């Protein structure tokens, strides 16, 4: 009767992936 | 370390705050009462502590707090919510105005209506220093105030304000404003230029708002 | 079994019945492509489907939104997340100028080289976006007859500086920022807020007073801070609140335990009112039943400066009001209503309009084409009586 | 001074009562009791409501309050709230009975009592008899 | 579909006769132009070539993301289903006048361009509130009323299957019907008969469930309900009971109660303040009539008030009749025994007798109906009444 | 002030977050921290807010 409230929050997770095939120099 | 200010809602609190932002040249930060309430938790400790540290950094610095009755509240036995995430935040708040790690880098002004609902911890002498009071305009400061705001206004100059002052009975700074803006406008409805002492008497029955008649079997 | 109401009654009807039944039986004859689960009709985008997509292919791109959070000196270099994905420090590319890139922008970057595109408007939640009126209903100020008083001093206020700001420059006065008003109900409240907001010239917005109460602590509290956003932006808007008692009228304190959530929201109200940087172009209409137990901190006068009461106006008002709402029907020649407003003396204008959509009914209660003055007799002869052993009456 | 009464006089918004429907419902619990009489002789009915066995019993009288040399009563409601009036009925059948020499008819002695129960409804917003 | 816009003349005028045998003969000559066109080159330009040409232009596994806001024509804002948000170009593919905020889309992969639109699903609410089907008796199971059988029809039915007499004097109908009386007298029968025989939907609310222990969701529910009513269709909404839970401002207190006062000032505001709803029909129900807030009984809101009185002698016969209407009857029985008697009990009561006299025959395992069944049956209903009484003599 | 190396001080009030975990989060690496080095000092001013 009457009564308020507050929250709260449940974030999600991530993840990435790729073909890795891909050099990283490009320098020298 | 702290001013407060207190008094009746119409006494003039927010003038001063204005007035010597106006005047001096430090970094003025505003702050209302509901802006440290959020809807997630925290999220005022948060505020609070940004708050300060924004402060810090711009060390000529006054920090002013309008309406503290919003979050300053006498604690007791609370349930649910509503309290249980205020009084979190107002803990912060005395934490990061005194005690540990103090500065003197920072000054903090603040101003209610109501003195009774906080708490003793925020009035302590540390927190909030200086209490000052506002009171009421008495005779002359009515003189006074109806006077600055004649300033613009095209007055005929036969208008004693001690005659308009020992009228206006019982009024604040907002309401002898009041009374000077509506006289304006009649002399607006008749198209006169200067005013009388006629047009601030029916500004004050305008402001008085006198309701009914047959009021008559008097006298 | 039947009769004929007007002549060739079913003569006009099925001709239209069957032109209505024809006009599908077209379609499906031509061959019609319908509930194609989320397509469109295939007349309009065949001619739409070829290379005038491919100019939306590879000429268009993706351009992922964003939020500015600080620019830097001699230079762009803004900061800037995405929402979720990274916060990065990205330039703009060369199609905008460095001028309306302004912090706290919602902005479209490149998906490639992160690079800033467009500006976008920023975000305005639909829960206000459903209470900005967008249309002005059609009532003139003819329409409230019967407060000569109370419409002149409302004129004066709302209206008169957001079409003249000339005589109050020449003359060097403010006028009255905020209004309230106030009376018995059915008298005309909510007519004088349509009729101010058909000629308004400005951006009126709607507010209903119980749309702040919700579940959540501070939420309600946002909304004020929106609507006092967008009415510093869309400069001289008009703000209507109605039935002001929801957002709050007292302190209770004596137990402390009860209400404070819509005194903290109403406490928001009275800063974003006055206090602190004045609002500027803002005018503020107030309307309730009750002007007894509001918090005198809006009976402060800056805030609330006018109190307009409307009352039952005395004789004439009736028979004007008379004259507005039966004008407009169909009658007989031979009326008058001096007669008919000395049997109602004390009645509102919802009453008035009562008695002339019950008169239309005894029409309907015989079969007749029209309203005759001993109908309407007929009419203000019940409605007496029906007054005079009214139920809660 | 003016917020402490309980108003126990004023109707009902109804138009009835309002304080004595909260009385008679009182005596419906805690108590039984019934009478019957066609002929020559006259019978009452009790009910122990506390019926404990450590009870002394000695009085040797009960519910039945023997009033006066030709009548007796049973009552039911609060206890002590009968003690005032049995005390005060006892001694309007004794005071007949010194003005006249004459025992006291049973109609008007039940009118005497009837006179002082509603006179506390009637006006000081006094406590009625339950 | 939106062929031609006119109705003006509204009656048997020449007009009429003349503008819809004009859209008449636009119609039949649209369809004999292309008529022949099946005839002469009966080509199929566009089975497959539209078809082909569009699902080779979009890819072929399809995302569905979720509208937030439309900016100008063809460029709106969309979210993918973890929130990441496009800036992406609509094609003229998908439906457009069906494109409002918070429904899901179909999108690309390279672009992400907007392709198509999924249909929405039936919203939950219409299933809890709504009395989907004509649910009980018709107008055989009222007894006798053929005066406020008279006053609701010609204020909701008349108006809405036969609207024509309204518009000739351009007079608009009157919009709230209160339903008093005392209880068992027949309110909820009322209701659900013009909810049997009906032609637009029927929205059944009981008051009393208005009331949330959160805060807030009282005007939470009560401003999505004629969202609902006039988004859907034609509607008539029904609200029973709100004599106690909207009566007035009794003591002006607060914890709950002003919550109360704050729901009933959302539904005074949600039932008539502004752009009038249309098509909405508001009939509520109470008890008691006198506590209740002037506010909502002054007109602009409700026009129509009607009394419910108990018969006598008269009515009865027939509701006497239809509770047994469907039942066994032996010989021994005749109904004026009771009758004729008592002149006040309810038709709830009377369906309380007809009940139990079932309930006794069947308990005891006999044949079809004795008399002394409805002499138990109206003793033991006089109990019913009679044991929640706390009436003396004369008061 | 004698220490002025080993001394945790916790304003208790700060400890919330709007996660769901996360403010367990910091009690288990405060006390893992106070167990790493070995004579500390634990002050939390102001425990009626947690
Ligand atoms: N002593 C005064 N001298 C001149 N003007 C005054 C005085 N007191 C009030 N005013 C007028 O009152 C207005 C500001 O109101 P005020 O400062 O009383 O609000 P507050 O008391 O700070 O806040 P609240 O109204 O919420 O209590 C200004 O426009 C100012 O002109
Ligand atoms: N003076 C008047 N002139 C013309 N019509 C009137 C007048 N007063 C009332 N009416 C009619 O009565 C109806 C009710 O008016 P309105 O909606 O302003 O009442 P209200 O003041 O909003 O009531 P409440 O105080 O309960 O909110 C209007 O639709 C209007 O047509
Ligand atoms: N005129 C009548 N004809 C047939 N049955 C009736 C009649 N009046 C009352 N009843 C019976 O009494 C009940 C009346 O319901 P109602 O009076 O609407 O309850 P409430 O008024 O408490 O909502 C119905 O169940 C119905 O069976
Ligand atoms: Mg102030
Ligand atoms: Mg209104």
């Amino acid at each position: 009767x009457x009564x308020x409230x507050x929250x709260x929050x449940x974030x999600x997770x991530x993840x990435x992936x790729x073909x890795x095939x891909x050099x990283x120099k490009x320098x020298x | 370390k702290g001013v407060l200010m207190y008094g009746p809602p119409g006494t003039g609190k927010t003038l001063l705050a204005r007035a010597c932002a106006a005047q001096t040249k430090a970094t003025f930060l505003k702050l209302a009462g509901p802006q440290l309430v959020q809807m997630f938790i925290g999220d005022g400790a948060k505020l609070v502590r940004d708050a300060f540290a924004l402060a810090k950094e711009k060390a000529p610095s006054i920090i002013f707090i309008d309406e503290l009755d919003a979050i300053g509240t006498k604690r007791f036995d609370s349930e649910k919510a509503g309290d249980r995430e205020v009084q979190r935040t107002m803990l912060e708040l005395l934490n990061q105005l005194d005690g540990f790690q103090p500065n003197t880098q920072v000054k903090v002004i603040a101003a209610t209506n109501r003195v009774d609902i906080l708490d003793p911890a925020l009035l302590r002498s540390g927190r909030l220093d200086r209490k000052i009071e506002f009171p009421m305009p008495n005779e002359e400061a009515r003189a006074r105030i109806m006077q600055i705001h004649s300033r613009k206004m095209n007055v005929s100059p036969d208008v004693n304000y001690e005659e308009l002052a020992r009228c206006t009975d019982d009024f604040n700074g907002a309401q002898c404003k009041a009374v000077c803006v509506e006289a304006g406008m009649i002399a607006l409805r008749r198209g006169a230029t200067e005013l009388t002492h006629e047009d601030y008497m029916e500004g004050i029955l305008e402001v008085q708002a006198k309701k009914k008649a047959n009021l008559q079997y008097y006298a | 079994k039947t009769y004929g109401q007007s002549t060739y009654s079913r003569q006009i009807k099925q001709v239209e019945d069957d032109i209505q039944q024809l006009l599908k039986k077209i379609n499906e004859l031509t061959g019609i492509k319908e509930s194609d689960t989320g397509l469109a009709p295939p007349a309009l985008w065949d001619l739409a489907a070829d290379k005038q997509t491919l100019q939306s292919e590879q000429p268009l791109q993706v351009a992922r939104c964003t939020k500015i959070i600080n620019a830097d000196s001699e230079d762009p270099k803004y900061i800037i997340n995405v929402k979720q994905f990274a916060k990065f420090v990205v330039d703009l590319s060369d199609q905008v100028a460095p001028t309306d890139i302004e912090e706290g922008m919602r902005v479209g970057v490149d998906r490639n080289k992160y690079q800033i595109h467009i500006p976008l408007p920023p975000k305005i939640d639909p829960t206000v976006t459903m209470m900005q009126v967008e249309e002005k209903p059609d009532v003139t100020y003819s329409d409230v007859g019967g407060c000569k008083e109370q419409i002149e001093k409302l004129r004066e206020v709302v209206e008169t500086p957001l079409l003249h700001p000339e005589r109050f420059v020449n003359l060097g006065i403010e006028p009255p920022k905020g209004v309230l008003l106030f009376g018995p109900p059915g008298t005309g409240k909510t007519l004088c807020a349509r009729a101010v907001a058909n000629r308004t010239d400005a951006c009126f917005i709607r507010v209903i007073g119980s749309e702040l109460v919700q579940k959540y602590v501070g939420e309600g509290a946002r909304m004020v801070r929106e609507l006092f956003e967008m009415a510093r932006t869309k400069k001289a808007c008009l703000i209507f609140f109605d039935e002001i008692d929801a957002i709050g009228g007292a302190r209770f304190d004596d137990g402390a335990g009860g209400d404070n959530e819509v005194q903290r929201t109403m406490l928001e109200l009275i800063n974003q009112l006055d206090g602190f940087d004045p609002r500027g172009n803002i005018k503020v209409l107030m309307a309730t039943n009750r002007p007894d137990t509001l918090d005198p901190a809006l009976m402060r006068p800056g805030r609330l400066d006018r109190k307009i009461e409307f009352s039952l106006p005395d004789l004439e008002g009736r028979t004007h009001i008379f004259k507005i709402h039966a004008r407009s029907m169909s009658v007989e020649r031979d009326i008058r209503f001096e007669l008919l407003a000395r049997l109602c003396p004390n009645s509102t204008g919802a009453e008035i309009r009562s008695v002339c959509t019950e008169a239309g009914m005894f029409a309907i209660r015989a079969r007749r084409k029209i309203a005759t003055e001993k109908d309407f007799l007929e009419a203000v002869n019940k409605v007496i009586k029906s007054y005079a052993k009214f139920s809660a009456t | 001074s003016r917020r402490y009464d309980s108003r126990t006089t004023i109707f009902s918004p109804e138009g009835r009562l309002y304080q004595v429907e909260y009385a008679m419902e009182a005596i419906g619990h805690a108590g039984t009791c019934l009478g019957i009489l066609a002929n020559d002789g006259v019978l009452l009915a009790a009910e122990r409501r506390n019926i404990h066995k450590l009870l002394d019993e000695v009085f040797f009288s009960e519910k039945i309050y023997k009033l006066n040399e030709d009548m007796a009563c049973s009552v039911a409601g609060i206890t002590s709230d009968a003690n005032v009036l049995t005390n005060e009925l006892r001694l309007i059948a004794q005071r007949y009975l010194l003005q006249y020499q004459e025992p006291i008819p049973c109609e008007q002695l039940v009118t005497a009592l009837c006179d002082i129960k509603q006179a506390y409804t009637q006006f000081g917003g006094k406590r009625p008899f339950g | 579909a939106s062929k031609l816009p006119l109705v003006t003349p509204h009656t048997q005028c020449r007009l009429k006769l003349l503008k819809l045998e004009r859209i008449k003969d636009y119609l039949l000559m649209e369809e004999e132009f292309i008529r022949n066109q099946e005839q002469m080159k009966p080509l199929e330009e566009k089975q497959e070539e539209e078809r082909s040409k569009v699902d080779d232009l979009r890819g072929t596994p399809m995302s569905v993301g979720t509208l937030e806001e439309i900016i100008d024509d063809n460029h709106a804002i969309v979210s993918t289903s973890v929130g990441s948000e496009h800036y992406v170009s609509i094609l003229s593919f998908v439906d457009k006048d069906l494109l409002e905020p918070g429904c899901s889309v179909l999108l690309n992969h390279k672009v992400h361009a907007v392709i198509g639109v999924l249909m929405d699903d039936t919203d939950p609410l219409v299933t809890v509130m709504k009395v989907e089907k004509a649910p009980q008796e018709t107008y055989a199971d009222i007894g006798g009323l053929d005066n406020q059988i008279q006053e609701i029809k010609e204020s909701v039915e008349l108006p809405l299957t036969h609207p024509e007499y309204y518009e000739e004097m351009g007079i608009k109908p009157p919009k709230g019907v209160i339903l008093y009386g005392p209880p068992g007298t027949g309110k909820t029968l009322l209701a659900k008969a013009v909810a049997n025989q009906t032609s637009a939907t029927f929205l059944r609310v009981v008051g009393s469930e208005l009331i949330q222990k959160y805060l807030g969701d009282g005007p939470k529910l009560v401003r999505e309900l004629f969202r609902v009513a006039e988004e859907h269709a034609p509607s008539i909404v029904f609200i029973d009971e709100i004599d106690a839970i909207g009566t007035k401002r009794y003591d002006s207190n607060s914890g709950g109660e002003r919550e109360i006062q704050r729901t009933m000032l959302e539904l005074l505001n949600q039932l008539d303040g502004f752009d009038s709803r249309g098509d909405v029909k508001v009939i509520m129900a109470t008890n008691r009539i006198e506590t209740l807030d002037p506010a909502l009984i002054r007109p602009g809101r409700i026009d129509r008030k009607i009394e419910f009185p108990l018969p006598d002698e008269k009515t009865k016969k027939r509701i006497f009749q239809i509770h047994t209407s469907r039942m066994t009857l032996a010989d021994d029985v005749t109904l004026d025994d009771l009758i004729m008697a008592k002149d006040d009990l309810s038709g709830a009561d009377i369906k309380a007798i007809c009940t139990e006299a079932g309930l006794m025959a069947l308990r005891e395992r006999r044949m079809k109906v004795t008399n002394e069944d409805f002499k138990k049956s109206k003793e033991n209903v006089l109990y019913k009444k009679q044991e929640g009484t706390p009436e003396g003599l004369y008061l | 002030s004698q220490l002025d190396c080993n001394f945790l001080k916790v304003v208790s009030s700060s400890i919330v977050d709007k996660y769901i975990g996360e403010s367990a989060r910091l009690i288990r690496e405060m006390f893992n921290y106070a167990r790493d080095h070995q004579p500390c000092i634990i002050f939390m001013d102001e425990i009626d807010a947690i």
